[PDB]
């Protein structure tokens, strides 16, 4: 009866708190890897920045 | 001479590292792109089947309804034949 | 991302309510059934009591 | 006399039998048209709130996407402008 229906609410809650949850966990993992991405050209940014300043010094040494 | 050859090494190292992360961000896109596709798939079947389930309950609620209907009908129509059958007695005696 | 935990968060508040407002209904349906099956009930005493007063 | 009184009643209790049972036909097919058209529109809902959570879904990933084309041209130029010095650099030595 009515009660069936209070247990199988909370069957189709669970279930549905389930499904978000392992949607938010699928965002948080592909966020991530962007994120991971962004690091990696901030990175080679540097790199490229550090590049710089040894041809910039030796530019000013040559002059 | 040395210097510039590694340094020309240093700066293809940093644009095969710039190609690699722009086609490794494109693989990615494309993965990613199925993978919405299927969220959306479940997630409208997976409620479909939830009130599926909340129907199916009802229809076991109702198919009880429809037994004990049945019982006191057919009662009841016993009833009535017993009433009829008692009255005519009654209406021959007199 | 703080907006997307929030809307997230609030879909499955909204189809949890959603889908134990159904089953509310399924239930104030079935009840209006039951209260038939009483009035069946209703006739049945009727009919008794006319079927006391012909056996005597 | 007191027959046909009671038989009044009798006729009475078979009809509103049978329009009892005529009210339960007509409430089922009640019940049915609520059941189908609630189910139908919390179905529409749905539909509009994983329509929105795409929606909000792809401005995080278009915000990426611009931040990812901006720090990758940042990139470029900051290379060209390595390429040209050191361009530079071999000229004078």
């Amino acid at each position: 009866k009515d009660e069936a229906l209070e247990k199988d609410l909370n069957d189709v809650s669970k279930e549905i708190n389930l499904m978000l949850s392992t949607y938010a966990k699928l965002l948080s993992e592909r966020a991530a890897v962007d994120a991971s991405y962004i690091d990696e050209i901030d990175e080679l940014f540097k790199e490229a920045n550090a590049i710089e300043n040894f041809l910039i010094q030796k530019r000013e040494f040559l002059r | 001479g040395l210097y510039f050859s590694s340094l020309d090494s240093s700066i293809d190292i940093l644009q095969k590292r710039a190609q690699e992360l722009i086609e490794n961000i494109n693989k990615s896109r494309q993965k990613d792109h199925a993978l919405m596709t299927n969220f959306r798939n479940s997630l409208k079947t997976k409620v479909s089947d939830l009130t599926e389930k909340l129907e199916e309950r009802i229809y076991q609620i109702y198919n009880d309804h429809n037994k004990i209907i049945q019982e006191k009908l057919q009662e009841f129509t016993q009833k009535m034949a017993k009433i009829s059958h008692l009255e005519t007695e009654l209406k021959q005696v007199c």
